[PDB]
RNA sequence: UUUUGUAUAAUGGGUCAGCGACUUAUAUUCUGUAGCAAGGUUAACCGAAUAGGGGAGCCGAAGGGAAACCGAGUCUUAACU
RNA sequence: AGGACCGAACCGACUAAUGUUGAAAAAUUAGCGGAUGACUUGUGGCUGGGGGUGAAAGGCCAAUCAAACCGGGAGAUAGCUGGUUCUCCCCGAAAGCUAUUUAGGUAGCGCCUCGUGAAUUCAUCUCCGGGGGUAGAGCACUGUUUCGGCAACAACCCGAUGCAAACUGCGAAUACCGGAGAAUGUUAUCACGGGAGACACACGGCGGGUGCUAACGUCCGUC
RNA sequence: GUAACGGGGCUAAACCAUGCACCGAAGCUGCGGCAGCGACGCUUAUGCGUUGUUGGGUAGGGGAGCGUUCUGUAAGCCUG
RNA sequence: GUUUAUUAAAAACACAGCACUGUGCAAACACGAAAGUGGACGUAUACGGUGUGACGCCUGCCCGGUGCCGGAAGGUUAAUU
RNA sequence: AAUUCCUUGUCGGGUAAGUUCCGACCUGCACGAAUGGCGUAAUGAUGGCCAGGCUGUCUCCACCCGAGACUCAGUGAAAUUGAACUCGCUGUGAAGAUGCAGUGUACCCGCGGCAAGACGGAAAGACCCCGUGAACCUUUACUAUAGCUUGACACUGAACAU
RNA sequence: CUUUAAUGUUUGAUGUUCUAACGUUGACCCGUAAUCCGGGUUGCGGACAGUGUCUGGUGGGUAGUUUGACUGGGGCGGUCUCCUCCUAAAGAGUAACGGAGGAGCACGAAGGUUGGCUAAUCCUGGUCGGACAUCAGGAGGUUAGUGCAAUGGCAUAAGCCAGCUUGACUGCGAGCGUGACGGCGCGAGCAGGUGCGAAAGCAGGUCAUAGUGAUCCGGUGGUUCUGAAUGGAAGGGCCAUC
């Protein structure tokens, strides 16, 4: 056998889909290790360490696709 | 008698304005060097416990 | 492990000091490099570092 | 405190003491109180007998709990700048 | 009764009559109820004993800070943010 | 002479049967060994319990022995098993997550009940806004396969053909999150506090791992 | 021991398609009655009429009661 | 010869015989906080402990490990000062 | 072999036929020299094997004599027991049915007798696991300690030499 | 009075002797026509032995106990925290003694910034150059490279080179994610001070996700917080830290 193992939860996912209320600063997209699963743009970015996308100054949220072949990009638009 | 409060708990939480209990934070005294300095920095004020450990003070601290 | 700890006194008569490690073995001169003690509230060099 | 067999948590959060030796002596009086004493000054003790403060008690504070109007003069005690105001107004004096 | 589940071939009782198991003391917290109310209430004791006297003391009207201390603020920090 | 020989008394127990609610809490019957000896027996005395005594079996120490009997600590402790007694009315679970020298125990949370507060809270449906890589499909990629081909048997490459939980240049149903609106629902919703129980679940449908796409098998998700 | 339709027995009392009728539950309805909650018609210790709805239940929570022994009310009241 | 009184009488225990080892007597050893007593009114041809078990022929090699006996030079080492 | 797993080893003897027995071999799974090795007359309610004699041990049971059992009179128990108007088969079912479904057979009740079932009676399974259970036992488990030992200071003093 | 010998002291030792504590289970006397006991004489011994307190050793002779859980019964074996992918049904989350691998670190640069740069592979040509070192051209286009697993991600590169550097700063932190909890994580912006850039600006460590240990009891440094009559101090608190 040898085996089984295996990490835990670390989450990681969109916790702000579409347009949402969008406090001074949520979260919107976690899922670590994705610089390019969800690109940080507009009124919001951030893009901490874990690549966590950020989310500036409150308001709804985007969701788009733009330049650099396709790519998702995660802007916010002030309601 | 006299219910015997538990001495140890009593040097671990302080009922503050009203129910709240204030207490001090966990790692914080123990291997820091390798720590951030943020994580730490945001462990020196202590505060209280979370409503679902509070009926497990108010029943060890009974003269608070 | 290897990778001893390491203290760094401010070079200021002050007596804060800053926390880190280094190889002992590899990099024998004791590392030297400034920093920000609260204190004297300005930045400054920092010393010894086996 | 019995949390199952894992480390309880008036077991598992540190602990910080030292305690007053002082507070136990220094007491709080009010403004309620104040000429509430029985006639003029209120003295360091006289509260005491004025059954507002306590025997072992060395110290204690004006500090502003509301009343006042009747014109007073504390006598060897302390009072914030918050309660000194609040008495001289309506006619007092600070011992010192 | 115990079980996911018993006509169960799982437990217990041959039958009847009597007895047989959440009490009691103190402390503490809620709810209900009554008294009084920023006040409420005495303990031991005295006793004219369930009265009345006794307010020693306890709880509450102030909190924050490890504390010194400050006080409708106060810790944090050089800091009013 | 002899721990000598045969054999009663006497001492003992090798075999069998009968007895097994017995005549008997170990015997009766027919046999059996020892029978001047380390023999056997009467009376009385001495060793005391973690102690005695033992030609040694944990054997015996009053039908009791891997620590006697009696009284006391004593209502030891029992996360175990059992039991828990009159009546009517309302609501109504769980067999789960997490931690545990924890696994048939317990604690926090989840789910029940009671009370106090709070708002278009909450729910279904229609519409609008979202992310999706599962089903299916595909084969550029990662591997894996066939048949041709150009190639000192066969690499790459081209064409034609399949396969994939840990392949994806594609990609649903639908579930989930949010916004709007009507209607219906005894605020179903949220928060705080009093009281809980429950953390052994079983089968059946659907998507699966494991097993033999075996089991009234086993382990998850979901109704 | 028939025992691989429950049985009898069935050549349609099997099977397929289409259609009407009937049987069938503590479901739905009807009638009489009970209690929790809501509305309105009257009525205002309110308490009723109608009327809407709800009332399977273990662990368990909540709310109402009955009866037994004893003390006061008991020199009362019942009793040869 | 002895033994599991009450499922085991035996190859088990014992035994004469053998050996190792302890013991100089106020013996070793043992019962006992102690006094004292047993050993023994014996005294190494005696007494204890351990293993083997008439007798016959015999009883090989290994001292590294553990124990026991001897040694003291050195290393380390308690209370104490 | 009281030691051998393979194993009924192989060969010889005994028998009509021998996983046992006796004699050998040696490949001793894993004998061996006082937790003695190999022998041994005698002894043994000791283990194994063989033969004569003997027989109801058996082929294969028959008859007979007595004590019960059976009938009568007297006295007079027991365990067990939710309640009984207590049948068979096939199937169903907490998965092995007198009690459920279908069906079959059957007038009511004793007495002698036999034990297939009532998972019959009997002991809160001793096996197995479980309990942060117990007890005795062992040791280079831990932690302690009686005893046995070491030194120091006391009780414990005086002289001379180095 | 500083370096060095004889006398006397005091003092340890070693070694002889003595007697006078102490031993006598040698003899004799007396209490006593007693083997006990006591006292006396004598002999032998003698500061020894022996006992008390303290102390090192030995100490199953004796005593109290511990000697884990999961587990397709138990045991044997394996496992126990953390990270990656799948199972996981297109939000999150999920089981098995399911299928596969990794971590218990590394780095003063491999961190920050600024300026610049862009691979593998093959084809042809070129001294020694060999299938494959280095040079030229072409093709090609994340097939390379990420300090280490796997997954996601990376050209505006998070890949590569170099200059100057210490932001791997300190005090805070709107608002979030994730947890039963302890707790972990992301974070713009504020204050004080830094580095790099001409500047906008970026920097509170490394492409991210493992690389870890609560509490207690103490150790170290700082601080006028406390300091049991007062002043101090010991100890305690607070911050840093082992
Ligand atoms: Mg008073
Ligand atoms: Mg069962
Ligand atoms: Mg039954
Ligand atoms: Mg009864
Ligand atoms: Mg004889
Ligand atoms: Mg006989
Ligand atoms: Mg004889
Ligand atoms: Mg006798
Ligand atoms: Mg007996
Ligand atoms: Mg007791
Ligand atoms: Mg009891
Ligand atoms: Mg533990
Ligand atoms: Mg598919
Ligand atoms: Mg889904
Ligand atoms: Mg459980
Ligand atoms: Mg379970
Ligand atoms: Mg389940
Ligand atoms: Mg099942
Ligand atoms: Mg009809
Ligand atoms: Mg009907
Ligand atoms: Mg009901
Ligand atoms: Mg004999
Ligand atoms: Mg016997
Ligand atoms: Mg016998
Ligand atoms: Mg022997
Ligand atoms: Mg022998
Ligand atoms: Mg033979
Ligand atoms: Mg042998
Ligand atoms: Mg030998
Ligand atoms: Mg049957
Ligand atoms: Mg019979
Ligand atoms: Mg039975
Ligand atoms: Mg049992
Ligand atoms: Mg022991
Ligand atoms: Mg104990
Ligand atoms: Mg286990
Ligand atoms: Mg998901
Ligand atoms: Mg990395």
């Amino acid at each position: 056998g040898g085996s089984t193992r295996n990490g835990r939860d670390s989450e990681a996912k969109r916790l702000g889909v579409k347009r949402f209320g969008g406090e001074s600063v949520l979260a919107g997209s976690i899922i670590v290790r994705q610089r390019g699963t969800k690109f940080h743009a507009g009124a919001n970015v951030g893009c901490g360490r874990d690549h966590t996308l950020f989310a500036k100054a409150d308001g709804k949220v985007k969701f788009e696709v733009k330049g650099p072949k396709n790519r998702k990009f995660i802007s916010i638009e002030a309601e | 008698p006299k219910i015997k409060t538990v001495r140890g708990a009593a040097k671990r939480f302080k009922k503050t304005g009203k129910g709240g209990f204030k207490h001090k934070h966990a790692n914080l005294r123990h291997i820091l060097t390798k720590k951030a300095t943020k994580r730490k920095r945001h462990l020196r004020p202590k505060a209280m416990v979370s409503k679902g450990d509070l009926g497990l003070v108010i029943a060890c601290l009974p003269y608070a | 492990g290897i990778r001893e700890k390491i203290k760094l006194v401010s070079s200021a008569g002050t007596g804060h000091f800053y926390t880190t490690t280094k190889n002992k073995r590899t990099k024998p001169e004791k590392l030297e490099l400034k920093k920000f003690d609260p204190v004297v509230r300005q930045h400054v060099i920092y010393k010894e570092a086996k | 405190g019995f949390e199952g067999g894992q480390m309880p948590l008036y077991r598992r959060l540190p602990k910080f003491g030292f305690t007053s030796r002082k507070a136990a002596i220094t007491a709080e009086i009010r403004l309620s109180d104040l000429a509430k004493v029985e006639g003029g000054v209120v003295d360091l003790n006289t509260l005491k007998a004025a059954n507002i403060i306590g025997i072992q008690i060395e110290f204690a504070k004006v500090i502003l709990a509301g009343e006042v109007t009747t014109p007073v003069t504390v006598r060897g005690l302390r009072v914030t700048k918050g309660a000194r105001a609040a008495i001289e107004a309506a006619g007092g004096k600070i011992e010192e």
